[PDB]
RNA sequence: GGACCUGGCGGUGCUUCAUAUCCCUCUAGAGGAGCCUGUUCUGUAAUCGAUAAACCCCGAUCAACCUCACCACCUCUUGCUCAGCCUAUAUACCGCCAUCUUCAGCAAACCCUGAUGAAGGCUACAAAGUAAGCGCAAGUACCCACGUAAAGACGUUAGGUCAAGGUGUAGCCCAUGAGGUGGCAAGAAAUGGGCUACAUUUUCUACCCCAGAAAAACGAUAGCCCUUAUGAAACUUAAGGGUCGAAGGUGGAUUUAGC
């Protein structure tokens, strides 16, 4: 009951005061974040599931000592959901009498909001009622109500820097498979690209890698308008070429217009390729190749 | 009071090999060279052959120290795969955990 | 089906502690290791000796405290110090508990040539995490 | 060896073989605890450890390590063996149950009071009796022939409040629990005349089961079907006659008995209905008129019709018994007290 | 009557108590001693993490309750007597090389177990910049050629690793002797050195 | 030392001692197993080697009749086999060192033919007239100063005072010179040998000291410690020369130790008034010891503090007790507190004096600091604390003390419960204090119900029941008071007149006639003279009905 | 015998389907050759277990001696063990798993319906179901939120393992136990899986991707010889070298794996 919760609250306050004393912190300004940091330090647990780690922190009962429930819709068994439906229906009645990057929350979010359990059909009914509310030319008083149930669904660009020589430049980095590259692109240049201090046509004898390097500058029509110095390590020739391409595109984003940045993002020049080698599993030849199925 | 007579035999072999380790090392070092005369190497060969059979370190078998299993024994823990799996699954072994990646 | 270190639900009546209720694939995630020593780390030696000593300590404390250990032991090694932390029931009299603590500590210290200590945490009954 | 040893529970699980191919579908040994009679600090060497197996202080002084003599150790071993034998004998023997209608039948067997209610409700005054335990089988594709137990349970407080219920379960004890916990929520209240008998004769036909109950004076006993005897004991009826004819289905019998007993009309209800004094005439009391009921409202001055011949549907068996033509060799047989 | 368990002493504890006195040294977590209402364990559905009483998960943790920041500060205040001030005349590494050209590296290993022995601790490494030695062209060339791979031309550092002897002190003495004999032989001149 | 767990935390002092004894018994059993089966513990895996964790050896292994086996037995103290081997060696006539025979005599005299007590297989004189030590001494080929020294010391230790005198005479015949310890043993033997008056003993002690000076033998702390121990037998006369001995110590430069001051204090602790003479010694001793770290020098050092505090408790000097405690809590001096019994007695006396004299605030501070951290209080100490709290009118902590009593194994102490109940029920108090006292009384009643004296029909004190009922009435729990009125005749315990008055006072507020009449029933049952007056009050302050007044008239006729 | 209840299995159609999946379509394979390896058979005096999916480079992340449990011969008897047994039984079990599972159901505990019969409990503009718990899910590991792992209940095959170990039952106790020396293991043959290839998108060399040659040679890790490594022991292991240059010329029905 509420007595047990109040006893737990008092115990938590006393323990918080003891923790503040132990850590030497001020017992007044000893907030929840301080409590969590102190507990993590004093009881260091490396269990991956954060819910299983030690924690010091602060459902209820729907009727008093006389047995009378607090909510008039308690006997429905879903008092929160039906109260919400009743309020929405009342708002719809009021609207009828008087006359994007947002989506509806999922059933789990609705259950968390209403601390109850709801079926799929109940969720669909509530969503349809909310949609009818939205389509009814609802005012701000109901638009805020809708936004209570609404859930929201650009690439950051590095700034230009200056070097000892006086040139204006930007620097970025990228990776592909097991290769990591860091690129420096100058605002003014002559198309020279040097990888690890070596000219690109010598470090990349394969024409495909050179085409991959050309792709970012060619896309925004800036061949020969910049000078690039890249340091790449790991992977093979194609992985290094892809990493250098991604790093060069990310760095060149600092010099092209925002529209060109969006165009490059739509062209895939900025997304990091998550395709990496899949681990071999026991009982099979490769990542997916099973052994020859005998009969 | 070892697990089985095979573990008892292995214990006897280990003790005898440890007892005769230095003599075997010296005689074999006499043998394993191209400097000393061949006749001395031959008498060293017959000497090392005269040593008891169970003193040869090759006869030592790495059995599990708790079930005497001859095969499937991890050298670091000296345990068979079944016993090691049991202890690790119960969590009694520090650090060892299920591998997922 | 995987039968290793798992408790199978039959009627929702069998009480299980936190350790028993979790399958092995939860060791790194929900239940830390019952023993803590540096032997299993990288570049460290004597892992097998520590394992054998831990097994003997568990089998010895289980029989020295018959029907008293509420849950599995916790073995900690710090330098040459060994600490056995045991959750024990309150069935036995404190005189017998202290006698067993002294006896076990002295015998283990003389047997393993290390300063063994034994810390007992008493509980009224076996703590039930859930029923299966 | 030593590291190959296991725990007692694991060894018992391995030895008893509670699970396996044989025990999976039914295609003798039992667990015995070896720690019930064993005391810490007791060994075959007979050592006395101060503070563990012997008192730490003797004569107000700290005891030292002592070893029992060979004769003393023999005495201790004999005492241990005697205790083990006595415990084994006690476990082997049992308090014999009270058999029901027959030695191997489940009917009439008491189950004790029903389980207490959650909201501070106790039924310690209620007695629970089994009336039928049937094994019922069904044809399912997944499992072939599925087996279950249906149990008919009657409960009663011996003061009129009694009920019956049906429990279906895979386990017999679960069926007993379900039925006896459900019965107390279905309690009829049976009105008893003078707290020992029914108010009047009850002739009923529930489905294909005819029940004929005759009101009887004090001391007549329960001359009724054994199930009816049990149900009447649960209700609180001590004197009644009951004949069952046609189908003797136990469930139909119980349902019809409860229906008839609940539908019976009390003397007070009759007096209120017809507005006349209900007066009892007893042969043992001579011509003395005993007014057992009086109307609650105004009395009716109509002297009622003096019916020359009552148009009542008689029963042939009753008339035959009254006229003596009945000569059944089983009627009025001497029987144990009921 | 059966024995009654006393209430935990955390109830008698004060908010402004001296915690380091409660846990002076490393010790397992004791619910009767820790006043914090800490909870550990993965909660069951519609449940909460298990309380500290009988919590084996808390017992497993190598807690730092004996090493609170106040306790750390008090311990360091006590231990400041044992320390010795670093020489302020060589605050930078350049002065360190100017005054101490030879650096000795030795590794000490700490691990759980009854035996403290570890062979890996017998290794000694001697590092010295040849530019910090008194050598001429011929001596420097001869010493570099003699040491071979032990000298890195990029860093101008001679590195001698000694582990031949069982002990740390023996390996250190061997490294010093090796450096001395290498220096003296490098300054020495031999007949075969002419036919280059 | 105890396990930090609520179940295993000792409650009382007896529990503390029993738990420590059980732990020591377990350690001894483990060591007995280790020594009985050493082959299971010979495997060494400790680096560096730990000698104290290896099995020990007590039985000799040399079997030949020679000096080696005899020396092995002597160093293993196996007195029986050492004597048998020495007899065999003497029969064979083989060589034996003089030092070896001296060591044999030392072992025999120190142990007195007592085999050392391994793990397993007071009043009077412990020495025996016939022994192998005397025989070997007679058969000893050559004697030396150390031989006489050790024989005298062993005979004094075993109370062979006449034999010690004979050894002294033999030393004088040999014209050898003893040492300081031998002279101290001789002084002890001379003092304890005969029941002579003080004059002869003091003259003999002075003559022995002068003889020691003549023998070029220098004194030591043991000399003055034994002198004071001997002079303790003659307090009246020895009160004067104690200061002379102390000044002799100061002049020589032999700084008196804790045991020396303890012996001086004991000598000044003559049965009678201590203020007359101990006031001249205790303050000077404290001034000398003030701010001085000590080291173990004499066997009686550990006693000092205890004895001091005891006489401190006699002097009722809170400042002196504080000085003594500060001396104890100075550097390492706390280690001189002594054994468990001495520590318990010292802390009991100290806390009793604090409760008697110190202000109740500092008294409670000391109560928190010492109990249970230093010792578990006795029931008498808790009674004194309750008295001090009652004097300081701070009754609000009285239930808490009772809780502390339940924490310290004083739940079953009848006297403590009686004192608590009497203090609680003696005076009326505000409603919160009264209800707290009623809660404490209910807890005490539950304790009475749960006492282990239930083997015999419990003799519930009448005063306890009266006080519990009074507390229940004054708080407002009248139903339990009525039930206790019934239990009074159930337990045949006479009620209290004040209890009846409080019964009427409590029933007047609620205006309950029948509850008032029931008290008259009880009083008439016990035929107390108050009943008449009680009846009057029932007829006066209560709206008595007809049948209740009929009952009053019937009880008026019956009483 | 009457009426019901629960019933199912049917190489029985129709409409939807399957996403590396049922077929076709995609790629690379197996089925042709050699070699390697396992199995079956033959043989031996000379293990056992595994046996369609779910056995067949399986127990074994491994057999020259040991390992070893096999055979022959010899030896020992309270035996390393308060004995021992790799002796029988996985159809007595624990233990650890296969399998559907590349599944989402299993479900106690209640409530209601059928007159309180074997039973049944579905309607969302809702008409008696609720359900703890288990599993899925979720959470966690790895590089994300994806993916892969891990997980994957109850049941199914009296599924596998008494030879990991423990143990029930039964048996041996001068032997069915223990120890030593020596020894098998081959090919008429079939079969599974793997490796190398049958080449010109190749081979050799340099290089590690702008070359020069080779091209009826391509092709053995096989055979023979020799050396070396390990070991006490190499004939039987591995590595290297020399020598030999064979079968083979893209392979039938069928069949494996991959989003
Ligand atoms: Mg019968
Ligand atoms: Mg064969």
């Amino acid at each position: 009951t509420e007595d047990f919760i109040k006893k737990q609250i008092e115990e938590f306050n006393i323990g918080k005061r003891h923790l503040a004393n132990m850590m030497g912190e001020d017992p007044e300004t000893f907030t929840q974040e301080d409590i969590d940091r102190a507990i993590a330090y004093l009881f260091p647990s490396g269990l991956f599931e954060k819910r299983a780690r030690p924690v010091m922190k602060h459902r209820a009962i729907q009727w008093g000592e006389d047995g009378r429930p607090f909510h008039y819709l308690f006997y429905t068994g879903k008092q929160s959901y039906y109260s919400l439906m009743h309020d929405v229906y009342g708002m719809l009645l009021n609207l009828e009498k008087h006359q994007i990057g947002s989506r509806w929350l999922i059933k789990e979010e609705l259950e968390e909001m209403l601390v109850e359990k709801l079926s799929d059909l109940d969720y669909m009914q509530f969503i349809r009622l909310l949609e009818k509310l939205l389509t009814s030319q609802c005012g701000a008083a109901e638009e805020e109500f809708v936004q209570r149930f609404r859930r929201s669904v650009k690439q950051l660009i590095e700034p230009v820097q200056y070097d000892e020589q006086g040139m204006a430049f930007s620097k970025s980095e990228g990776k592909r498979k097991t290769a990591k590259a860091e690129a420096i692109v100058y605002k003014h240049g002559s198309g020279r690209i040097k990888v690890n201090g070596i000219d690109y046509q010598l470090y990349f004898p394969i024409t495909q890698d050179r085409e991959q390097l050309m792709f970012p500058f060619h896309f925004v029509d800036r061949l020969g308008k910049h000078d690039v110095t890249c340091t790449v390590s790991g992977g093979g020739r194609s992985a290094q070429a892809g990493a250098i391409r991604l790093a060069m595109a990310k760095a060149l984003c600092s010099f092209v217009t925002e529209d060109e940045v969006e165009w490059m993002r739509q062209a895939g020049l900025l997304t990091t390729d998550p395709r990496v080698r899949e681990r071999k599993k026991p009982g099979q030849e490769g990542a997916r190749r099973k052994f020859t199925w005998k009969k | 009071h070892y697990v089985d007579w095979r573990m008892w035999r292995d214990v006897k072999r280990r003790k005898m090999a440890y007892e005769y380790a230095d003599e075997r090392l010296r005689i074999n070092s006499l043998r394993k060279n191209t400097i000393l005369p061949k006749i001395l190497q031959d008498v060293a060969d017959e000497e090392i052959a005269a040593l008891p059979r169970d003193s040869c370190p090759v006869r030592i078998r790495n059995r599990c120290v708790m079930t005497s299993r001859p095969r499937g024994v991890k050298r670091r823990w000296r345990l068979s795969r079944i016993v090691f799996r049991h202890l690790a699954d119960h969590g009694q072994l520090s650090g060892i955990q299920r591998a997922t990646w | 089906k995987n039968r290793a270190a798992r408790v199978r639900v039959s009627k929702g009546d069998k009480p299980v502690t936190y350790e028993e209720a979790h399958a092995p694939h939860y060791i790194a995630h929900r239940k830390g290791w019952l023993s803590l020593h540096t032997g299993n780390l990288d570049g460290e030696d004597h892992a097998a000796e520590r394992t054998v000593e831990d097994v003997f300590l568990r089998k010895f404390m289980w029989g020295t405290f018959p029907g008293c250990l509420a849950d599995q032991l916790v073995l900690k090694r710090r330098g040459n110090q060994l600490e056995i932390c045991a959750v024990v029931l309150r069935q036995l009299s404190p005189h017998k508990y202290y006698f067993l603590v002294g006896y076990s500590e002295t015998l283990l210290s003389y047997f393993y040539k290390c300063p063994v200590r034994l810390h007992l945490q008493t509980v009224p009954s076996k703590v039930v995490y859930k029923y299966l | 060896s030593f590291f190959t040893k296991l725990t007692a529970d694991e060894l018992w699980k391995g030895a008893l073989a509670e699970t396996g191919a044989g025990a999976k579908k039914g295609r003798k040994k039992k667990r015995k605890d070896l720690n019930r009679g064993q005391i810490i600090g007791e060994g075959r060497y007979g050592f006395l450890w101060p503070g563990l197996n012997v008192p730490l202080m003797k004569n107000g002084a700290v005891q030292t390590i002592a070893q029992r003599s060979k004769e003393e150790q023999e005495k201790v071993e004999a005492d241990m063996i005697q205790q083990r034998e006595e415990w084994d004998r006690k476990k082997k023997m049992k308090v014999k149950r009270e058999r029901g209608w027959s030695g191997n039948s489940w009917g009439g067997i008491s189950l004790g009071p029903p389980d207490p209610g959650p909201c501070g409700e106790t039924y310690e005054d209620f007695d629970t009796r089994i009336l039928e335990v049937r094994n019922v089988f069904t044809m399912t594709a997944k499992e072939g022939r599925k087996k279950s137990i249906r149990v008919l349970v009657a409960v009663g407080n011996g003061k009129g409040a009694a009920g019956f219920s049906i429990g279906k379960a895979t386990d017999r004890m679960d069926a007993f629990r379900k039925a006896k916990n459900r019965a107390v929520h279905h309690l009829h209240y049976i009105e008893r005349y003078e707290d020992h008998t029914i108010f009047h004769d009850i002739s009923l036909r529930f489905k294909r089961t005819h029940i004929k109950m005759k009101k009887q004076p004090k001391g007549y006993g329960l001359r009724c079907h054994r199930a009816i005897i049990t149900i009447c004991r649960l209700i609180g009826i001590k004197d009644m006659y009951a004949k069952v004819s046609g189908s003797i289905n136990m469930l139909s019998l119980t349902q019809g008995l409860f229906r008839g007993l609940s539908r019976q009309e009390t003397h007070q209800q009759l007096a209120d209905k017809k507005g006349l004094h209900v007066v009892e005439i007893r042969e043992e009391c001579g011509p003395l008129p005993i007014v057992v009921a009086s109307p609650r409202g105004p009395l009716r001055k109509d002297p009622e019709p003096e019916d020359e011949v009552p148009d009542v549907k008689l029963d042939w068996e009753d008339v035959k018994t009254a006229q003596g033509m009945k000569r059944s060799v089983w009627s009025n047989l001497k029987r144990a007290a009921t | 009557p059966r024995r009654k368990a006393l209430p935990p002493r955390t109830e008698k504890m004060a908010v402004d108590q001296d915690w380091p006195s409660v846990y002076p040294v490393a010790a397992p977590f004791k619910p009767s001693a820790v006043p914090l209402p800490v909870r550990m364990g993965y909660p069951v559905k519609k449940g909460v993490p298990m309380a500290k009483e009988g919590n084996l998960e808390l017992l497993k943790i190598p807690n730092f309750l004996h090493l609170t920041p106040v306790a750390i500060k008090k311990h360091c205040e006590a231990l400041k007597d044992f320390c010795t001030e670093w020489p302020a005349a060589l605050d930078s590494d350049e002065k360190c090389e100017k005054h101490f050209p030879i650096e000795i590296d030795s590794t000490d290993y700490v691990s759980s177990g009854p035996s403290v022995r570890n062979p890996r601790a017998r290794v000694v490494v001697l590092r010295v910049k040849l530019s910090s030695l008194n050598l001429d062209d011929h001596a420097k060339k001869k010493l570099i050629k003699l040491v071979g791979e032990r000298y890195c031309k990029t860093t101008d550092v001679l590195t001698i690793k000694t582990d031949r002897c069982p002990l740390r002190r023996q390996n250190y003495d061997y490294a010093v002797y090796l450096l001395t004999v290498l220096y003296h032989e490098s300054w020495n001149t031999e007949e075969w050195e002419k036919s280059k | 030392v105890f396990q930090d767990d609520p179940y295993l935390m000792p409650a009382s002092s007896l529990e503390s001692r029993s738990f420590l004894l059980a732990k020591k018994s377990g350690e001894n059993v483990a060591k007995f197993i280790i020594n009985s089966y050493p082959k299971y513990f010979q495997k060494d895996i400790a680096e560096p080697h730990i000698p104290c964790l290896m099995p020990e050896y007590f039985e000799p292994q040399i079997k030949d009749i020679s000096e080696a086996a005899l020396k092995e037995r002597i160093e293993l103290r196996k007195v029986k086999a050492s004597v048998d081997m020495f007899d065999q060696l003497l029969q064979a006539g083989t060589t034996v060192s003089l030092e070896t025979t001296n060591s044999l005599l030392d072992l025999l005299c120190y142990y007195g033919d007592q085999e050392p007590s391994t793990d397993y297989h007071q009043f009077g004189v412990t020495w025996r007239a016939k022994n192998n030590a005397e025989r070997i001494f007679s058969l000893m080929p050559e004697k030396n100063e150390h031989s006489y020294c050790t024989m005298i010391r062993g005979m004094v230790k075993h109370r062979a005072y006449e034999q010690a005198l004979n050894l002294y005479t033999e030393l004088l015949n040999n014209r050898l010179h003893a040492d300081v310890y031998t002279f101290n043993a001789l002084i002890e033997a001379t003092v304890c040998a005969i029941n002579e008056k003080f004059e002869e003993k003091w003259s003999k002690i002075l003559e022995l000291l002068r003889h020691m000076v003549a023998q070029k033998v220098k004194p030591n702390l043991q000399t003055f410690n034994t002198i004071l121990k001997c002079l303790r037998r003659f307090h009246v006369f020895a009160r004067s020369p104690a200061l002379q001995v102390l000044r002799e110590m100061k002049a020589i430069g032999i700084e008196p130790s804790l045991a020396t001051y303890h012996h001086i204090i004991r000598l000044f602790d003559q049965p009678g008034d201590p203020l007359k003479r101990s006031s001249f010694i205790i303050y000077d001793i404290m001034n000398e010891l003030m701010g001085k770290r000590f080291s173990p020098k004499d066997p009686d050092d550990d006693k000092f503090f205890q004895s001091a505090m005891s006489i401190c408790s006699s002097l009722r000097d809170l400042e002196l007790a504080y000085q003594v405690h500060g001396l104890l809590k100075t550097g390492d001096n706390w280690k001189f507190i002594g054994p468990d019994q001495h520590r318990n007695f010292y802390y009991s006396k100290f806390f009793d004096l604090i409760c008697l004299m110190e202000q109740i605030d500092v008294t409670l501070k000391w109560y928190e600091d010492l109990i249970p951290s230093a010792y578990f209080p006795h029931s008498q100490t808790m009674i004194h604390l309750l008295q001090a709290l009652d004097v300081a009118n701070r009754l609000e902590v009285i239930p808490k003390i009772w809780k502390d009593s339940k924490e310290y194994g004083h739940t079953f102490r009848s006297d403590l419960r009686e004192e608590i109940l009497m203090l609680m029920a003696r005076d009326k108090h505000p409603p919160e204090l009264q209800v707290a006292f009623a809660d404490c009384a209910a807890d005490i009643k539950s304790a009475y119900e749960s006492q282990p004296i239930r083997q015999t029909a419990q003799d519930w004190p009448a005063t306890s029941l009266n006080c519990i009922a009074i507390l229940f009435l004054r708080a407002g729990r009248t139903q339990e008071a009525w039930k206790m009125l019934g239990l009074f005749r159930k337990h045949n315990k006479i009620p209290r007149s004040e209890l009846l008055n409080e019964l009427m006072d409590s029933a007047k507020v609620s205006n309950s006639p029948s509850q008032a009449i029931e008290v008259v029933e009880l009083a008439s049952a016990f035929s107390l003279p108050i009943c008449e007056g009680l009846t009057q009050r029932v007829m006066s302050d209560f709206a008595i009905n007809q049948e209740q007044k009929e009952a009053l008239s019937n009880l008026t006729a019956l009483t």
